[PDB]
């Protein structure tokens, strides 16, 4: 398996997540420094260094989208799934291993838990995407 | 918490709409004066049509209303009721149609 | 004859993938049930499908042209989909050679938007351009088909190369003639189909 053209994938992959979230018109215009309270248990500006730092990020994120009721979100839950299979491949390459309040917010504040979970996830796959050029630590 | 003083609104093109909010903050109601209101978290509500009802009670009115175009499966406009900067996660429902 | 053909073709938007396959040899055996079962690898398809132990059966829809459907939706990009057809007599089951498809070497593009075609008469050129679907994010090649509007349009083709490439000149035997113009994508590594042609441009005159 050439490992440059799994890097090549998974550029191509952040790229087009990144290309879906954009075409989602309402989630563009909202600032993804702008701090929401309630919503501390997603991913805000973790300065995301490690591989399994970017698996952890990855799955939060997947588990946030799952329980949103639409099919873009359960669409681009499942291209994150490929992605964290795609960062464990990454991550079998240089020979390492890697290892309740939701409910609430997603009953009250539908709208709040989409529009944070897709600007973070957005501000999260661009950083990933800008550091993917220079070689990853485990 | 935060509390809407109505929790939803529903309401034709042309008419005028109130909504009030009570921002409880870490155990202190802040005052009226710092309590700033935000549209689907996008943009922010011009102070013009901000009203102080009260020390803890803010209000905002929208005049000659539009019709709330939809952003996917979101008919309504969230509005939501904020402390300066940090907002909270619960919105109030505006229907216009 | 178990040797029937699955084929799948991956939406535009890359967010459902409709798979056809014909049961014209299966029609005539009454009594017995025929399905389409199918694997997921987590990445990529093996060199060699095998007949996985554990499969999961799909719901599909008998069509008016007598082709079963079935469309998967959500999709897994870079997923492999082994995928056979199971036939379920009482003496027993048969199975079709396996198959796998990766959702993301079958996509269908949407054709270019934007499409424009003017006439510079200060070089006597057809200047053609366009701007490339939103999706898919890898390198395409595109084909341009012109003629002159009318009754019968006499189509000429030109094939564009060049992945970084917005536009065309082309030579044209008539300067003071209307064209339509037309612009379809496809995967410049050739995995996929083409698109449709786009919405008709048309050139000024004056
Ligand atoms: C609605 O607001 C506008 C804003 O100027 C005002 O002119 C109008 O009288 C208001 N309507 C009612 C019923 O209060």
């Amino acid at each position: 398996v050439p490992i440059q053209k799994v890097q090549d994938d998974t550029k191509t992959l952040i790229k087009t997540i990144v290309t879906r979230i954009n075409d989602i018109s309402h989630t563009q215009s909202v600032s993804a420094k702008q701090r929401v309270t309630g919503l501390d248990f997603i991913p805000g500006l973790h300065p995301i260094l490690s591989l399994s730092k970017m698996d952890q990020t990855l799955a939060v994120y997947q588990q946030v989208l799952t329980s949103l009721p639409s099919q873009n979100v359960l669409q681009i839950a499942n291209d994150l799934e490929n992605l964290r299979d795609l960062l464990h491949l990454l991550a079998f390459s240089k020979s390492c291993s890697l290892p309740e309040s939701l409910d609430g917010v997603l009953e009250a504040s539908l709208y709040s838990t989409e529009v944070v979970a897709l600007s973070r996830l957005q501000g999260s796959l661009q950083d990933i995407l800008q550091q993917l050029d220079v070689s990853p630590e485990c | 918490d935060v509390v809407y003083f109505p929790p939803k609104i529903l309401t034709s093109v042309g008419s005028n709409a109130s909504f009030h909010c009570i921002y409880k903050n870490e155990n202190q109601i802040i005052s009226s004066k710092q309590i700033v209101w935000w549209r689907n978290l996008a943009e922010k509500i011009p102070e013009i049509q901000y009203s102080i009802v009260s020390d803890r009670v803010s209000k905002v009115t929208f005049s000659n209303l539009k019709a709330t175009r939809p952003r996917g499966k979101f008919t309504y406009d969230a509005v939501y009721c904020c402390n300066e900067q940090a907002c909270h996660h619960r919105y109030a429902e505006l229907y216009v149609i």
